[PDB]
C-alpha cells in the first residue's frame, strides 16, 4: 500500500484509541467517533477514485450523510444527558452498573 | 500549485495585517487601566441547539441534492426525475413533520 | 410517543434487519445497521427516565464504535479485493476487525459489558428488542461469513461469553440483568458453532428467541423487574411464576425440555468435528446458568415469599392486556425436543 | 513537491493525533478542521474535486459547526491547548512520536510492514495513466445515484426523515 | 380504548370542555365537606366521587357487595379509634389501604373525565391522604419505618397523575369539630383525640393548602361559607383554568394518562412495593389461605363472564 | 453451510416442486399428532393465562389452536423430508461419482481375523 | 504469542531445563503483563505508582509460577528419564500452584491452585501426546 | 468423628462442593464489578483489540 | 440469513455496484476491468472452495493490478539501484530521461 | 433483596435502584437567566435600568 494509505488508516487508529480512551468530556469522544468518519471517507475515496470504480463514487457520499446521522444522534444523546446532569462528563453515566 | 498561492498569499496577507493590528498598534503607550475584569460567579436551551440539528438533517439532504445538474444528463431520465422529486418530496415531509408536531420553535 | 410514530419507528428497526438480511453489498449491510441504530434509540427511551438516556448513550456509544470498525473492515477488504459482495473476505486483518465488531453488536464478551447496563435502564419491552430482534442481523453477517470467521477468536469470544454470562447471573438480582446476563451466556452457545455449522445456531437462535419472548412476556405480564417483586406475584396468578419456573427450566436447559435441543445439537457438531475439549467445558459453565435460573425458580414458585396487604385490592382485578403469542411462544419453548428432525427445515 | 500528497497526509496523522488527545472541545474542534481541511486537500489531489468539496461543505461546513454550537451553549470546561496538562501534551507528543517513526521506518525502510504492508515510493506512481474526455468521472458517477441506485436513495432518504423524527422524539425531554 | 383507537383519531382534549375539571373537596373529620362537594356538583353537573372507604374497591369490581374484611382490607377504622398504638398495625395498614382506595379512586374520576368527558369532584383524594399520616405520627400512632414506606409508595404513583383543578377546604375549628363529633353518636368517633384533629387541621394548611396552591387555586371557606353552595360553585367557575398543569396537556400526554387509569392493576402496581414492614407485611400462609377464601368467592374464580357459578352460559363458545 | 448452497436451490422456497416426488406425510402421522397435541396445550395455557376455564373455555380458540398446528405442521414434516430426501440423494451420488474415495474394503469372516481375548477375571 | 508456544514445545521435554524454564517464564510474564492491563483498565489504579505496582505484582506472580512449572517438568522428566509422563506436568502445575500460594501468602490459595493446576498441567501433557484439539478446525 | 464428621461434613464436603461454589461466588463478585463506568470497559474494548490483533494476526 | 429476495424476484437492489466489472455509467472502464472479469469467469459456479485454488492465478494478477505492490516493488528496486550507480558516477541518466530530448505528440 | 445477591464492602452502602425506573431529580437548578437591561442600551435611552 502507497503511504498515503497507511498514513489514513493510521489516522483512523488513533481517532479510535482516542474515542475508546475517555478522558472526561464526551463531546471529546463524539469528536473522536465523527473523526473516524472523515477519515474512512478519505480512504474509500483515495480507493474508489484509484480503482476507477465509477459506479462505486457515490459510496463516500452515503457514508457521509449516515455519519452525520449518527452524529445528530450523538449530540442529541449529548445534550438530554447535559440536561440531566449539568455537565457532558462521562462519569456522570453511572446511575447503571455492571 | 495556483490556487495553493492563492490560498497562501491571503492566509499571510490577513495574519500579517493581523499582526500590525493587535501587537503593532499596542505598542503606543496609553498609561494603564488598573480595571480589573470584576467576574463574581447557564441557558442551554433547545430553543438553539434545535436549530442545529435540524440544520444538520437538511445539510445532508441538500448534499444529496447537489449531483442534480449532472444527473440530468443521464438517458434514464424519468428514474432520475422521479428519485430527485422523492429526495426533495422526502425533504418536504422532514419540514412538514417538524413544523406540524413541536418543532421549527426556533 | 404517538402510537404511529412508535409503530413507523419499529418498522424502521425491522425494516434495517431485513436490509441486512436482503442486501448482497456491504455497503447496503451496513446502511442497515446504521438505520437500526438510529431507529432503536428513541425505542430505547420511549419512557424519558436519566437512567433510560445513560443506556441509550451507552448503547449508541457501544454501536457506533462497531459501525465504525465494520466499515473499516468493509473498506479494507475493498483495497485488498474490489470486492463488495458479501462473501468471503480477502484480508485477513479486515477479518479480524469485523469480527470485533459484529462481536461488539451481538454483545459477546469482552464486549458483554454494555448489555447489562443498557437492559436494565430501557424497560422490559425494549428490554426484549434489543435481546431478541437486535440479535438477528449480526448473526447473520456472521452466519453468511462464516467461512472467513477465524475459528480460533470466535471460540475463545464464545467460551468468555458464556463464563462470564454465568458468572455475571450468579451475582445478579435484578431480572432485567439476569435476563442480560443469560443472553450473553446463550449467546456464546449461539457462535460456538458459527464455524462449525450455521444451521445449528439458527437453530440454538430460533429457541433463544421462544424462550426469552416468554420469559420478557411473563415479567411484563406479571409486571415485576426483582425477585421479591417477582416472588410477590405467587399470591396473585400462581400460573404465570408456575410457566416462568417451567421457562427458566428450559432456558437451563434440562432434559425433556426444549432447551435441550440447542445443547444436544451442537455439542454433536461440536464432536463430529473432533472437539471434546470445548463442548464438555461449555456445557460444565452452563451448569452456573442453571444455577441462577434455579435460585429465581425457586424465589418464584418453587417457594413462597410473604406478600403485602395491598396485593387483596390487586386479587379483584384482572389484566387487561392480553398477549396474543404468550402461550405459543411458551410450548414451543417447552415442549419441542421430540421434534428435534425437524432440524432439516433450516438447512 | 512530488512529496506533496505524504507531506498532507501526514499533517493528517498529526491533526488526528491533535484531536485525538481529547483536549479542551473548542481546541478539538480546531484539531478536527484542520484534519478536515487536509483530506480535503489530499482528495483534490488524487481527483476528487466534488468529494473534496462535499467534506469542506457539508462534514467541515455543518457537521463540525453544529458540533461547535454545542460546546459553545454548554460550555462546562477549563479551556487548556494541546501542549496543556501532562494528559493531553503527554498523548499529543507520543502520536507524533509514533507517527514519525512510522514515517522514518516507511521512508528509510522501502518495504514496511507493521500490520500491513507499505511500499516507501511516493504515491504519484499509484496514479494511473489514462483520459477520460469530455468527462468527470467522479461527477458522472455520483450523478449516476439518482439513475443506477434509486435503491440507495430511498433507504438514504427514509433514514434522513426518520432521523428527522428520532431527533425530535429524544429532544422532546 | 387503546393505541388503535388514538391512532383512529379518538382525541380526549376534543371532548374535553371548560366544565371538565378536577376539584377536591377537603377538610378536617366530620367537617360537613361531603355534602359541600355534592352540591358542587349538582350545581356544576358534575360527577360527585363518594369519599375512598375500605370496601370502595368491592364496589368498583365483583358485585359491588363490600368483600369480608379479613379478605378485602384487614384493617379496622374502628380499632384503630378505640386503639390508636395496636401491636397489629391496624393504624398504618388502614392508612396504606385508604391510599391504595384513593390511588383507586382518583384514577377511577380521572378515567371518566378522559371517557365521558364530564368533571369530578372528589372528596379529599391522594394529594390529601398525608394529612392523617402525619397526624398519625405527630400522635405517636405510627412509627417513622411507616411514614417512610408510604412516602416512598405515594412519590411512585402520585406523580402519574394530574393534580386537581380546583381545592376546596372546608376550615371547621377543632372545638367545632368536637361538638359536631359528639353530636354525631358514634362511639369509635368519640374516641377520636382532640390532638389527632389539631394535627390533621395542623397538617391541612401547614402543607397541603400551600402545596396546592402553588399548584392550583385553593378555596378555602369557613363551615358558615360552605354552607352557601351558591358562593361556592360561583367561585370556582370564576378561577382561572389556567391553575393546574391541565393547560400544559396534549392529546399524546392526555393518551398516555388515559392507558394508565384504564388499567387498574397498572395503577395499583407500586402500591405493593416490595418492602417488609411488619405493619403491612403478611405471612405465605395466611396468604396463601386468604387468597384461597377470595377464590372460593363466587364470581371471582374465573375472569368476568367466565363465572358460570353467577350465572355466565356460552363460555364453551366464549 | 452444508446444502445451503445445494445448485438449483430456488431462494426462499419452502417446497421445490421436486419434493412432490416424495410420498406425502400421512394426515395420522405420529409427529403431526404430536403438533396437534402442541396446539391443545397451547389452547389449555391460553385459557389458564386469561383466568378462564382451562378445558372448557373458547372450544373455537382451542380447535383453531389445534387446526393451525397442524396445518403448519403437515408443511413441516413436508420439507423436513425433502431436506432428508436431498441429503440422502446427494450422499449417495457424491459416493457413486467418488468410488476411490469410498472403496469397499475385503469381506472376510470371524474364524480369520484374529481379536485379542482379554481374559475378565 | 505463538511463538513464545513454539520455543516452549521446540525445547525437547526433559532437556535444556534452564531454557525450558526459560520459555514458560516468557509466556507466564506475557499473561500476566495481559491480566496487568486489564486489571488496570477494568480497575483504576490511584496513583502511576499504584498501575506500575500493581503490574509488577502480577507479572512477577505469574513469571514466577511459569519458571517453577518448567523447571520441575523438565527436572522431573530429567530425573525419571521419561519425558512422556503426563506426571512430569502434574508435579509442575502444583509446585506453581504452591507458588501462586506463597506469592498471595495463602497456604489455601496455595494447595487449591496446586491440585487445579497440576491437574490442568497434566491434561495439557495428555493432549500433547493424544492429540486433543481445543480449537478444533471446522471439518465436519 | 473420623466418619461422619471430619470426612463426610468436613472435608468432603470442602474438597468439591464448597471449593466449587467460593469460587464461583468469587468470580461473580469480580464480573459483576457494579463499576458501570464508560471509561474502563471502553479501555478494555482498546486492549481487546489490540491482544486480538496480536495474538490472532 | 442471506435471505436472497433480489434473485427470487429477479430484482436488482445492489448487484450493479457489487463488481467493478459491471455496467458503469457512460461505459466507463474499471481501472482492472479485464482482470476482474477473467476472476470472475474463472470463478463461476465452481464454488467457493474450489475457486480458492484453481482461479488462485487470476486473483493473484487482479490484486497486484489494484494495489500494484509487486510491480512498486520492482520500480522501488530500479530506482535504488539507480541511485547507488549515480552515487558511484558509474551511471549517466540519458539526456531523453533527462527531459532534453522533446517528448513525442 | 439488594443491590447484588453476593455485596462486598463497597457494595454494602450502594443502594438498590429505584421502584420506577425514574431517578430523583438532583439540584433541580434554575436556568432562568437574570438580565438587566444597562443604560446605555440605546432603548433604555441612558437612563433606565431595567432588571429583566
Amino acid at each position: 500500500m502507497p503511504l498515503v494509505y497507511m498514513n489514513i488508516i493510521m489516522a483512523f487508529a488513533i481517532a479510535l484509541a482516542g474515542l475508546l480512551m475517555y478522558r472526561s468530556h464526551l463531546m471529546s469522544s463524539l469528536l473522536c467517533l465523527e473523526g473516524m468518519m472523515l477519515s474512512l471517507f478519505i480512504m474509500s475515496t483515495l480507493i474508489i477514485l484509484n480503482t476507477h470504480f465509477t459506479l462505486a463514487n457515490m459510496m463516500p457520499i452515503i457514508l457521509l450523510v449516515f455519519a452525520a446521522c449518527e452524529a445528530a444522534l450523538g449530540l442529541s444523546l449529548l445534550v438530554m444527558v447535559s440536561n440531566t446532569y449539568g455537565t457532558d462528563y462521562v462519569q456522570n453515566l453511572n446511575l447503571l452498573q455492571c | 500549485m495556483n490556487i495553493m498561492l492563492t490560498l497562501l498569499t491571503n492566509v499571510t496577507l490577513a495574519s500579517l495585517l493581523v499582526l500590525i493590528a493587535f501587537w503593532l498598534p499596542q505598542l503606543n503607550a496609553y498609561s494603564e487601566k488598573t480595571s480589573p475584569y470584576e467576574c463574581g460567579f447557564l441557558p442551554f436551551s433547545m430553543k438553539f441547539f434545535l436549530v442545529a440539528i435540524t440544520f444538520l438533517l437538511f445539510d445532508l439532504e441538500i448534499a444529496l441534492l447537489l449531483p442534480l445538474p449532472w444527473a440530468s444528463q443521464t438517458n434514464n431520465l424519468k428514474t432520475m426525475l422521479t428519485m430527485a422529486l422523492f429526495l426533495l418530496i422526502l425533504l418536504a415531509a422532514s419540514l412538514a413533520y417538524e413544523w406540524t408536531q413541536k418543532g421549527l420553535e426556533w | 410517543m404517538n402510537p404511529i410514530i412508535y409503530t413507523t419507528l419499529i418498522m424502521t428497526v425491522m425494516s434495517g434487519t431485513m436490509l441486512v438480511m436482503i442486501s448482497s453489498h456491504w455497503l447496503l449491510i451496513w446502511i442497515g445497521f446504521e438505520m437500526n441504530l438510529l431507529a432503536m434509540i428513541p425505542v430505547l427511551m420511549k419512557n424519558f427516565n436519566p437512567r433510560a438516556t445513560e443506556a441509550a448513550t451507552k448503547y449508541f456509544l457501544t454501536q457506533a464504535t462497531a459501525s465504525m470498525m465494520l466499515m473499516m473492515a468493509i473498506i479494507i477488504n475493498l483495497l485488498y479485493s474490489g470486492q463488495w459482495t458479501i462473501t468471503k473476505m480477502f484480508n485477513p486483518v479486515a477479518m479480524t476487525m469485523m469480527t470485533m465488531a459484529l462481536a461488539m453488536k451481538l454483545g459477546l464478551s469482552p464486549f458483554h459489558f454494555w448489555v447489562p447496563e443498557v437492559t436494565q435502564g430501557i424497560s422490559l419491552q425494549a428490554g426484549l428488542l434489543l435481546l431478541t430482534w437486535q440479535k438477528l442481523a449480526p448473526l447473520s453477517v456472521l452466519c453468511q461469513i462464516s467461512q472467513s470467521i477465524n475459528p480460533n477468536l470466535m471460540l475463545t469470544m464464545a467460551m468468555l461469553s458464556i463464563l462470564i454470562g454465568g458468572w455475571g447471573g450468579l451475582n445478579q438480582t435484578q431480572l432485567r440483568k439476569i435476563m442480560a446476563y443469560s443472553s450473553i451466556a446463550h449467546m456464546g452457545w449461539m457462535t460456538a458453532v458459527l464455524p462449525y455449522n450455521t444451521t445449528m445456531t439458527i437453530l440454538n437462535l430460533l429457541i433463544y428467541i421462544t424462550m426469552t419472548l416468554a420469559m420478557f412476556m411473563l415479567l411484563i405480564h406479571s409486571s415485576a423487574t426483582t425477585t421479591l417483586s417477582l416472588s410477590h406475584t405467587w399470591n396473585k396468578m400462581p400460573v404465570i411464576t408456575s410457566l416462568m419456573m417451567v421457562t427458566l427450566l428450559s432456558m437451563g436447559g434440562l432434559p425433556p425440555l426444549s432447551g435441550f435441543m440447542p445443547k444436544w445439537m451442537i455439542i454433536q457438531e461440536m464432536t463430529k468435528n473432533e472437539s471434546i475439549i470445548m463442548p464438555t467445558l461449555m456445557a460444565m459453565t452452563a451448569l452456573l446458568n442453571l444455577y441462577f435460573y434455579m435460585r429465581l425458580a425457586y424465589s418464584s414458585s418453587l417457594t413462597m415469599f410473604p406478600s403485602t396487604n395491598n396485593m387483596k385490592m390487586k386479587w379483584q382485578f384482572e389484566h387487561t392486556k392480553q398477549m396474543k403469542l404468550l402461550p405459543t411462544m411458551i410450548v414451543l419453548s417447552t415442549l419441542v425436543l421430540p421434534m428435534t428432525p425437524a432440524l432439516s427445515s433450516l438447512n | 513537491t512530488m512529496y506533496i500528497a505524504f507531506i498532507l497526509s501526514t499533517i493528517f496523522v498529526i491533526g488526528f493525533v491533535g484531536f485525538s488527545s481529547k483536549p479542551s472541545p473548542i481546541y478539538g474542534g480546531l484539531g478536527l478542521i484542520v484534519s478536515g481541511g487536509v483530506g480535503c486537500g489530499i482528495v483534490l489531489n488524487f481527483g476528487g474535486s466534488f468529494l473534496g468539496l462535499m467534506v469542506f461543505l457539508i462534514y467541515l461546513g455543518g457537521m463540525l459547526v453544529v458540533f461547535g454550537y454545542t460546546t459553545a451553549m454548554a460550555t462546562e470546561m477549563y479551556p487548556e491547548v494541546w501542549v496543556s496538562n501532562k494528559t493531553v501534551f503527554g498523548a499529543f507528543v507520543s502520536g507524533l512520536m509514533m507517527e514519525f517513526c512510522m514515517v522514518y521506518y516507511a521512508l528509510k525502510e522501502e518495504e514496511v510492514e507493521i500490520i500491513f504492508k507499505f511500499n516507501g515510493l511516493g504515491d504519484w506512481v499509484i496514479y494511473d495513466t489514462g483520459d477520460s474526455g469530455f468527462f468527470s468521472e467522479e461527477a458522472m458517477g455520483i450523478a449516476a445515484l439518482y439513475s443506477y441506485g434509486t435503491w440507495l436513495v430511498i433507504v438514504t432518504g427514509w433514514s434522513l426523515l426518520i432521523g428527522v423524527v428520532v431527533i425530535m422524539e429524544i429532544t422532546r425531554g | 380504548y387503546g393505541p388503535l383507537a388514538f391512532v383512529l383519531g379518538e382525541r380526549t382534549t376534543r371532548k374535553l370542555t371548560e366544565t371538565s375539571k378536577v376539584i377536591t373537596v377537603d377538610g378536617n373529620i366530620c367537617s360537613g365537606k361531603g355534602r359541600l362537594a355534592r352540591e358542587i356538583a349538582e350545581k356544576l353537573g358534575l360527577r360527585h366521587f363518594p369519599e375512598a372507604g375500605i370496601h370502595y374497591a368491592d364496589s368498583t369490581t365483583g358485585d359491588g357487595k363490600p368483600l369480608d374484611v379479613q379478605l378485602s382490607g384487614n384493617c379496622s377504622l374502628e380499632k384503630f379509634y378505640d386503639d390508636p398504638k395496636s401491636n397489629d398495625g391496624n393504624s398504618y395498614r388502614l392508612q396504606s389501604w385508604l391510599y391504595a382506595s384513593r390511588l383507586l379512586q382518583y384514577a377511577d374520576a380521572l378515567e371518566h373525565l378522559l371517557s365521558t368527558g364530564q368533571g369530578v369532584v372528589l372528596e379529599r383524594s391522594i394529594y390529601s391522604d398525608f394529612v392523617f399520616l402525619e397526624a398519625m405520627y405527630r400522635q405517636g400512632f405510627i412509627r417513622k419505618q411507616c411514614v417512610e414506606h408510604y412516602n416512598e409508595v405515594k412519590k411512585v404513583t402520585a406523580c402519574e397523575y394530574l393534580p386537581p383543578h380546583v381545592v376546596v377546604y372546608v376550615d371547621v375549628p377543632v372545638p367545632e369539630i368536637q361538638s359536631r363529633i359528639q353530636k354525631k353518636g358514634n362511639p369509635h368517633e368519640m374516641k377520636i383525640t382532640a390532638a389527632y384533629l389539631q394535627d390533621i387541621e395542623n397538617a391541612y394548611k401547614k402543607t397541603f393548602l400551600p402545596e396546592m396552591s402553588e399548584k392550583c387555586e385553593v378555596l378555602q371557606y369557613s363551615a358558615r361559607e360552605a354552607e352557601d353552595a351558591e358562593k361556592v360553585v360561583e367561585d370556582i367557575e370564576y378561577l382561572k383554568c389556567d391553575k393546574g398543569p391541565w393547560p400544559d396537556q396534549d392529546d399524546r400526554t392526555f393518551h398516555r394518562l388515559r392507558m394508565l387509569v384504564q388499567n387498574k392493576l397498572e395503577v395499583l402496581n407500586y402500591t405493593t412495593i416490595p418492602v417488609y414492614l411488619p405493619e403491612i407485611t403478611i405471612g405465605a400462609h395466611q396468604s396463601d389461605r386468604v387468597f384461597q377464601k377470595f377464590t372460593e368467592l363466587p364470581g371471582r374464580k374465573y375472569s368476568p363472564g367466565y363465572n358460570e357459578d353467577v350465572g355466565d352460559k356460552w363460555i364453551w363458545l366464549k | 453451510t452444508m446444502m445451503s448452497g445445494r445448485p438449483g436451490r430456488v431462494p426462499l422456497q419452502f417446497l421445490p416442486n421436486e419434493a412432490r416426488s416424495l410420498p406425502p406425510p400421512k394426515l395420522t402421522d405420529p409427529r403431526l399428532v404430536y403438533m396437534g397435541f402442541l396446539g391443545y396445550c397451547s389452547g389449555l395455557i391460553d385459557n389458564a393465562i386469561r383466568r378462564r376455564p382451562v378445558v372448557s373455555a373458547g372450544l373455537h380458540r382451542q380447535l383453531l389452536y389445534v387446526t393451525s398446528f397442524v396445518f403448519f405442521g403437515y408443511y413441516l414434516l413436508k420439507r423436513q423430508d425433502y431436506m432428508y430426501a436431498l441429503r440422502d440423494h446427494d450422499m449417495f451420488a457424491y459416493v457413486k461419482s467418488h468410488p476411490e474415495d469410498f472403496p469397499e474394503k475385503d469381506k472376510k469372516t470371524y474364524g480369520e481375523i484374529l481379536e485379542e481375548f482379554h481374559p475378565v477375571r | 504469542a505463538k511463538t513464545l508456544l513454539h520455543k516452549y514445545s521446540d525445547i525437547p521435554e526433559g532437556t535444556e531445563c534452564h531454557r525450558k524454564a526459560y520459555a514458560s517464564t516468557s509466556i507466564g510474564g506475557a499473561t500476566g503483563l495481559i491480566v496487568s492491563a486489564y486489571s488496570i483498565a477494568l480497575k483504576p489504579p490511584a496513583s502511576f505508582l499504584e498501575g506500575v505496582a500493581r503490574t509488577g505484582r502480577y507479572t512477577f506472580t505469574s513469571a514466577a509460577i511459569g519458571a517453577i512449572f518448567g523447571l520441575t517438568s523438565c527436572i522431573s522428566a530429567q530425573v525419571r528419564e521419561k519425558p512422556d509422563d503426563p506426571l512430569n506436568y502434574f508435579i509442575g502445575g502444583c509446585a506453581g500452584g504452591l507458588t501462586l500460594g506463597a506469592r498471595t501468602r495463602s497456604y489455601g490459595i496455595g494447595a487449591a491452585a496446586c491440585a487445579y493446576m497440576g491437574l490442568t498441567a497434566a491434561l495439557v501433557k495428555m493432549g500433547q501426546l493424544e492429540g486433543w484439539q481445543v480449537f478444533a478446525e471446522p471439518k465436519v | 468423628k473420623s466418619a461422619s464428621s471430619l470426612l463426610d461434613l468436613i472435608w468432603l464436603e470442602t474438597i468439591l462442593p464448597k471449593t466449587t461454589s467460593f469460587i464461583q461466588m468469587k468470580m461473580s463478585i469480580m464480573v459483576s464489578n457494579q463499576k458501570g463506568l464508560i471509561k474502563l470497559y471502553f479501555l478494555s474494548f482498546l486492549i481487546t483489540i489490540m491482544i486480538s490483533m496480536t495474538l490472532f494476526n | 440469513p442471506f435471505f436472497d429476495v433480489q434473485k427470487r424476484l429477479g430484482l436488482d437492489l445492489d448487484r450493479w455496484m457489487t463488481i467493478q466489472s459491471a455496467e458503469q455509467p457512460h461505459k466507463i472502464p474499471g481501472r482492472c476491468h479485464a482482470f476482474e472479469k477473467e476472476w470472475i469467469e474463472c470463478a463461476h459456479g465452481i464454488g467457493g472452495i474450489r475457486a480458492e485454488k484453481e482461479c488462485k492465478i487470476e486473483f493473484d494478477d487482479f490484486v497486484e493490478c489494484l494495489l500494484r505492490q509487486k510491480t512498486m516493488k520492482r520500480l522501488s528496486a530500479i530506482k535504488r539501484q539507480r541511485d547507488k550507480l549515480i552515487k558511484e558516477g558509474k551511471y549517466t541518466p540519458p539526456p531523453h530521461h533527462l527531459g532534453k530530448e522533446d517528448p513525442r505528440p | 433483596g439488594g443491590a447484588v445477591m453476593y455485596p462486598t464492602k463497597e457494595t454494602a452502602h450502594w443502594k438498590p435502584p429505584p421502584w420506577n425506573d425514574v431517578d430523583p431529580p438532583k439540584d433541580t437548578l434554575v436556568s432562568n437567566l437574570t438580565l438587566n437591561f444597562g443604560p446605555q442600551h440605546p432603548a433604555a435611552h441612558g437612563v433606565l435600568r431595567l432588571v429583566m
